[PDB]
This record gives C-alpha cells, structure tokens and sequence, in this order.
C-alpha cells in the first residue's frame, strides 16, 4: 500500500543531483527542439489526417449548404 | 532503553524505529562529511530520517545549554577514552603531525571543548547543516527512504 512494500526491486543504482546544483533548464532549446521535433513526428501520421478529414468535411458541408441555398436556373419560368 | 539522554535513540527505542544509528565526522584535508548512518528495517526509513533531521535543526535553532554541557563531556571522556593506550596514542601522533603539523595537546582540546557553549553549538551547526544540499546514500530495502527534495525540505524548516 505505503512505501516499502509497492515492488522487489532487486540490484538497481540510481543516481541524482541536488536542484540547487543541477540547471533547471539544460540545453533547453537545443535539446528541447530535437526532442518535440521527434514526438512530433512518431505521432504526427495518427491525427493528421482524421484532422485534416475533419477540415475537408467541414469545407464541403458549408459550401454544398451555400450551394443548396443557391437558386436553381432551372425555375426561369 | 527508553531513558537514554539522546532524543534521536529514546524516540528509536520508544517507536522500535531502527536496529542502531551513528554519528560521523569524517575530516580530509580541508574537506569532510559530517553526518549520520542508520540500519533499519524497510518500514521505518522516513520515521528514522524525519527524527533525524528534526534532532538535527533542534541543534540548529534551540540547543540548549544542559544538552551543550552533556555533549562537551562526553566529547572530554571521548577524547581521553581514546587517547588512553600507546596505539591509540601513536596513531594520534602520526594522524596529528600528518594533518595539523602538530601535536594539539589534551589542555589545548579541553580549552576549545570549554570554549564551546550552546550559542557557539548553534551557529556552528545552522552554518554546517541548515538549508544545505546533503549527500544520501542508500543500500537494501530502501523503497520508504524518501527521495532528495523530501530530504531536503527535512533539512529545512519553516519556522526557524
């Protein structure tokens, strides 16, 4: 439930700093830009397209409507 | 048992917390770790660090004088304790000319222990451990040792 009996962990080193010696930011842009640069691109071909499906539904309702609201030449009489 | 001088062993044997703990001072040349080590079981780390850590920002802000004159002597049955045998003496001479290029004399250790008094104990110890980024080393079932910033926010307080 509590610490101390969550996992077996057994023949694990792990290794930390203070905050107040380690930076906040480290390398912040040129790391940073990389790294979103590369998520961006694992998951970018998983929304796109019903994103951009989405754009072109809502382009064709609104001008098939804009259409529909348009007057027939075919009531010249 | 539970009518130990020592706040941090009457609360471990008073809550069963740990199976023993120790203070260090270990000194190199101009530098040194100045701490504690604990065994205890898995189930009380963060009892064991919280205690210690209060015991040890008590000395910081209100260590009081009956506790100051406890430590100075056992700090003189320390010293003389140690310093009775030749082996201990000899190595007390080698260690001394090695580090201090001199043989501090008993008289002269038993005027600084004079010297120091609770506002001295005080300050010494808000300037060596208060607010001051530690080094924790843990080994076995360390699962409850809390991790650094809960340590370090132990190594302060928020009322002084």
């Amino acid at each position: 439930r509590e610490f101390g009996n969550l996992a077996r962990i057994r023949h694990v080193i792990s290794y930390s700093l203070s905050p107040f010696e380690q930076r906040a930011f480290p390398s912040y842009f040129s790391k940073g830009i990389p790294n979103v640069l590369r998520r961006t691109r694992e998951r970018i071909l998983r929304v796109a397209p019903p994103f951009v499906v989405v754009y072109l539904i809502y382009t064709w309702g609104n001008q098939e409507f804009e259409q529909s609201k348009r007057k027939n030449p075919a009531m010249y009489e | 048992g539970v009518h130990l001088s020592s706040p941090l062993a009457s609360v471990a044997v008073a809550n069963k917390l740990c199976q023993s703990f120790q203070t260090f001072n270990i000194s190199y040349s101009d530098t040194g770790l100045l701490g504690a080590h604990f065994v205890c079981d898995a189930m009380s780390i963060d009892d064991m660090v919280f205690f210690l850590q209060g015991q040890w920002m008590r000395l910081c802000t209100s260590a009081t004088e009956s506790e100051v004159t406890r430590g100075k002597n056992i700090l003189r049955n320390a010293l003389v304790s140690h310093l009775d045998g030749t082996t201990p003496v000899c190595e007390d001479i080698g260690r001394s000319l090695l580090t201090y290029g001199r043989r501090i004399p008993l008289a002269e250790w038993e005027s600084r222990i004079q010297e120091v008094d609770a506002q001295m104990l005080r300050d010494i110890c808000s300037k060596y451990f208060y607010d001051q980024c530690p080094a924790v080393a843990g080994y076995g079932p360390i699962e409850q040792l809390p991790d650094y910033n809960r340590i370090r926010s132990g190594m302060f307080w928020l009322r002084f």
